[PDB]
C-alpha cells in the first residue's frame, strides 16, 4: 500500500483532516505528488504493526510521547532540519520529539492544562494556591466553592505536586534517567501536603471526578477548575462567562504540568522521505498549513512560532502556551504507565487518609522505577498490584492465580485467575504469620495443578516477599536467611518490617 | 442507601430531609469511608438545627474522621460559634487532637476567630498543646497575623 511517488498521511479522527487535506491538495497541485488523508480507528496501535513490515502510512500525526517507543523500535526516520527551519518552531517543543539524542518527527501543536474560572463569582482570580483556603471560606459563605477539578488522575494534580520540585523521571542529555524518580523528593512531598490539606479541611472533596467538576464549573457551583482545551468547547455551550489564565503558584513557583506536543513522524518504512520533508517543511508548518488546519478544527497553540503569535491573541491559547511553558513536557517512554498508576495510587491513598504523604510517595517512588514481576521460582512469581492490574503482562507470563496481601487493593479478573486473599496492613500489629499455611496450601494447590501464583502487596516490598519467604522455608525447609538471600537475589528491595521479619523467624523455630 | 442520603442531608442543610430519612432508619452515625459522620458536615456547613437534631438523636459527639477531625475540629475551623458551643454542651473534648496534633484552638487561632478562642479557653482548653511543628494555638496565632488574638493568647 505504500509506494513511490505518493504520500499516505495517518492522523486522529478529532483532528482537523479536512483542514490536511486541503494542504495535501496544495502540494499535489504545485508538485504533482498526490496526498491521501487517512483517519483509521486505533491508528496509534495499527502503526507499529503495518510499520514492521515495512508498510503503514509515508506520515503520521500524535501525541509525542507514543513517539518514544516507536522510535525504540526504529519505526521512525531521522530528520535534520536546517538550523534556520528548526529556527521557526520554540525551542522546548524540538525536545519533546528527541529520542536518543536523535529527532524523530516535527513538533506541530501545543497542550496544557490552565486555571478556568468565573468572572462572575471571581472577578479577581487568585495568583497563589495558598490563597485558595482564605477564598473557599467566603464563596462557601454564599453557597459557592472556590475550587473543583479531577482529583482521580494525576494528570491533573501532578501541576501542584511538580510546582516546589517534583518530577517524573530525571532527564539529563537526551535520556530520561529511569531509576531516578523525583515522586519522593521534599517538593513533592510539600505539593501533595497542601493538596491533601485542602481536602481533610473540606475546601475539597476526594471523590471529585472528571464529570463532576466539569458539572459544577459549567452550571455555576464552583469559582474555578483546571482543565484543558478540550473542555472549552462545553464551557462556550454552557454560557458561563469565564476566563482562562495561569495557574497559580505554589510557594511562589509556578505549577508545572505536562505537555503534550502534537508531532508528525515520518515512516521509516517510507520510501518518499524527501517528500515527507518537503510536505512538512515546506508546506505544512507553514502560516498557510496550519491554518488550513486550525480553520477545520483548533489546533490550540502551535509550535510554529510566527502562528502561535497570532492565534495567541486569543488569551485562552495564550494561557495554554504559557502554562505550557512553564510545565515539563511528557516523557516519551514506556515506564510512564508504571509512573502514573504509581502516582494515581498515592495521591488517592493520601487523599482518603489510608497512607501519610510520605508513605504514599514512597510506595509510588518505588513502584515508578520497578520492573515487571520477579520470578522466585518457575510457579511463583513476585510483584506490585500495578502488576495485577495487567491482565496481558499477566498472561504473557503464564500466571493464573493471584495473592493479594493487601486489605483494600481488588481482584480485578475473576474470571481470569484463581484470587487468595491476605487482607493485612504492613504495620508492626499486623498478624501475618496467621495466613501462612493457607497462602502455602494455596500456592501447593495452583503448582500441583501446573499453575503459576503471582504474589502481590501494594509495593512489592515487604507484606508479599514475606509470604514469598514463608513459603520458601516451609518447601525447602531452608532458615530465614537463606531464603531471604535467594530472594534479595531475584528483587535486592526486598524488606518485611522487622515485624514481619520476627515472624518468619518465629515460623522456622516451627517447621 | 439512607446512611449516605443523611450525609448529603445533613452537608447541605436539608432539615426536613434530615428528619424524615431518620424517620425511615437512617442510622445518625452513618459514616462514609474516610469516617466522616453527618454530624461532621453539618457542623462544616454551619447548620446549627441539623447539629441539635442529630446530637437529640444519639450522634456521636467526638466521632473523628480518617484525619483525626472531630466535628468540634471542623466547627472551629469553620468559624460557626453557636455549633462550637452546642457541641460543648454535648461532652465535645474541648482537647481533641487531630493526626497533625492540632485542637480546635490551633485551628481558631488560624482565622483569628475571637468568640470561638473565648469560648474554647473558659471551656479549659489547652493553651499549652503544641501540633506536630511544635506550634502552640499562640503560636499560630503569630504567623497568621492575628494581633488582637495573640494579644490574648500571651497568657
Amino acid at each position: 500500500k505504500i509506494e513511490e511517488g505518493k504520500l499516505v498521511i495517518w492522523i486522529n479522527g478529532d483532528k482537523g483532516y479536512n483542514g490536511l487535506a486541503e494542504v495535501g491538495k496544495k502540494f499535489e497541485k504545485d508538485t504533482g505528488i498526490k496526498v491521501t488523508v487517512e483517519h483509521p480507528d486505533k491508528l496509534e496501535e495499527k502503526f507499529p504493526q503495518v510499520a514492521a513490515t515495512g508498510d503503514g502510512p509515508d506520515i503520521i500525526f500524535w501525541a509525542h510521547d507514543r513517539f518514544g517507543g516507536y522510535a525504540q523500535s526504529g519505526l521512525l526516520a531521522e530528520i535534520t532540519p536546517a538550523a534556520a527551519f528548526q529556527d521557526k518552531l520554540y525551542p522546548f517543543t524540538w525536545d519533546a520529539v528527541r529520542y536518543n539524542g536523535k529527532l524523530i518527527a516535527y513538533p506541530i501543536a501545543v497542550e496544557a492544562l490552565s486555571l478556568i474560572y468565573n468572572k462572575d463569582l471571581l472577578p479577581n482570580p487568585p495568583k497563589t494556591w495558598e490563597e485558595i483556603p482564605a477564598l473557599d471560606k467566603e464563596l462557601k459563605a454564599k453557597g459557592k466553592s472556590a475550587l473543583m477539578f479531577n482529583l482521580q488522575e494525576p494528570y491533573f494534580t501532578w501541576p501542584l505536586i511538580a510546582a516546589d520540585g517534583g518530577y517524573a523521571f530525571k532527564y539529563a542529555a537526551g535520556k530520561y534517567d529511569i531509576k531516578d524518580v523525583g515522586v519522593d523528593n521534599a517538593g513533592a512531598k510539600a505539593g501533595l501536603t497542601f493538596l491533601v490539606d485542602l481536602i481533610k479541611n473540606k475546601h475539597m472533596n476526594a471523590d471529585t471526578d472528571y464529570s463532576i467538576a466539569e458539572a459544577a464549573f459549567n452550571k455555576g457551583e464552583t469559582a474555578m477548575t483546571i482543565n484543558g482545551p478540550w473542555a472549552w468547547s462545553n464551557i462556550d455551550t454552557s454560557a458561563v462567562n469565564y476566563g482562562v489564565t495561569v495557574l497559580p503558584t505554589f510557594k511562589g513557583q509556578p505549577s508545572k504540568p505536562f505537555v503534550g506536543v502534537l508531532s508528525a513522524g515520518i515512516n521509516a518504512a517510507s520510501p518518499n522521505k524527501e517528500l515527507a520533508k518537503e510536505f512538512l517543511e515546506n508546506y505544512l508548518l507553514t502560516d498557510e498549513g496550519l491554518e488550513a488546519v486550525n480553520k477545520d478544527k483548533p489546533l490550540g497553540a502551535v509550535a510554529l512560532k510566527s502562528y502561535e503569535e497570532e492565534l495567541a491573541k486569543d488569551p485562552r491559547i495564550a494561557a495554554t502556551m504559557e502554562n505550557a511553558q512553564k510545565g515539563e513536557i511528557m516523557p516519551n517512554i514506556p515506564q510512564m504507565s508504571a509512573f502514573w498508576y504509581a502516582v494515581r495510587t498515592a495521591v488517592i491513598n493520601a487523599a482518603s487518609g489510608r497512607q501519610t504523604v510520605d508513605a504514599a510517595l514512597a510506595a509510588a517512588q518505588t513502584n515508578a522505577a520497578a520492573g515487571g514481576p520477579v520470578e522466585i521460582l518457575p510457579f511463583l512469581y513476585l510483584g506490585s498490584a500495578y502488576h495485577a492490574s495487567r491482565k496481558d503482562m499477566l498472561d504473557a507470563l503464564g500466571i493464573t492465580a493471584l495473592i493479594n496481601v493487601s486489605a483494600n487493593c481488588p481482584n480485578h479478573f475473576e474470571g481470569h485467575y484463581q484470587y487468595k486473599s491476605i487482607p493485612v496492613e504492613d504495620n508492626h500489629k499486623a498478624d501475618i504469620s496467621s495466613w501462612f499455611n493457607e497462602a502455602i496450601d494455596f500456592i501447593d494447590s495452583i503448582k500441583n495443578a501446573g499453575g503459576r501464583v503471582f504474589v502481590h502487596s501494594q509495593a512489592g516490598i515487604s507484606r508479599s516477599a514475606t509470604i514469598c519467604l514463608a513459603y520458601l522455608m516451609r518447601t525447602n525447609r531452608v532458615k530465614l536467611d537463606e531464603a531471604f538471600e535467594f530472594v534479595k537475589q531475584r528483587r535486592s528491595i526486598i524488606s518485611p518490617n522487622f515485624s514481619f521479619m520476627g515472624q518468619l523467624l518465629q515460623f522456622e523455630s516451627q517447621v | 442507601d439512607l446512611g449516605r442520603k443523611l450525609l448529603e442531608a445533613a452537608r447541605a442543610g436539608q432539615d426536613d430531609e434530615v428528619r424524615i430519612l431518620m424517620a425511615n432508619g437512617a442510622d445518625v452515625n452513618a459514616a462514609d469511608n474516610t469516617g466522616t459522620t453527618p454530624l461532621h458536615l453539618a457542623a462544616y456547613s454551619g447548620h446549627l438545627e441539623i447539629v441539635e437534631v442529630l446530637l437529640k438523636h444519639g450522634a456521636d459527639v467526638d466521632a473523628s474522621d480518617v484525619f483525626g477531625y472531630t466535628p468540634l475540629h471542623l466547627a472551629a475551623y469553620w468559624g460557626h460559634l453557636e455549633i462550637v458551643e452546642v457541641l460543648l454542651k454535648n461532652g465535645a473534648d474541648v482537647n481533641a487532637m487531630d493526626s497533625d496534633g492540632m485542637t480546635p484552638l490551633h485551628l481558631a487561632a488560624k482565622w483569628g476567630y475571637l468568640e470561638i478562642v473565648e469560648v474554647l479557653l473558659k471551656h479549659g482548653a489547652d493553651v499549652n498543646a503544641q501540633d506536630k511543628f511544635g506550634k502552640t494555638a499562640f503560636d499560630i496565632s503569630i504567623d497568621n497575623g492575628n494581633e488582637d488574638l495573640a494579644e490574648i493568647l500571651q497568657k
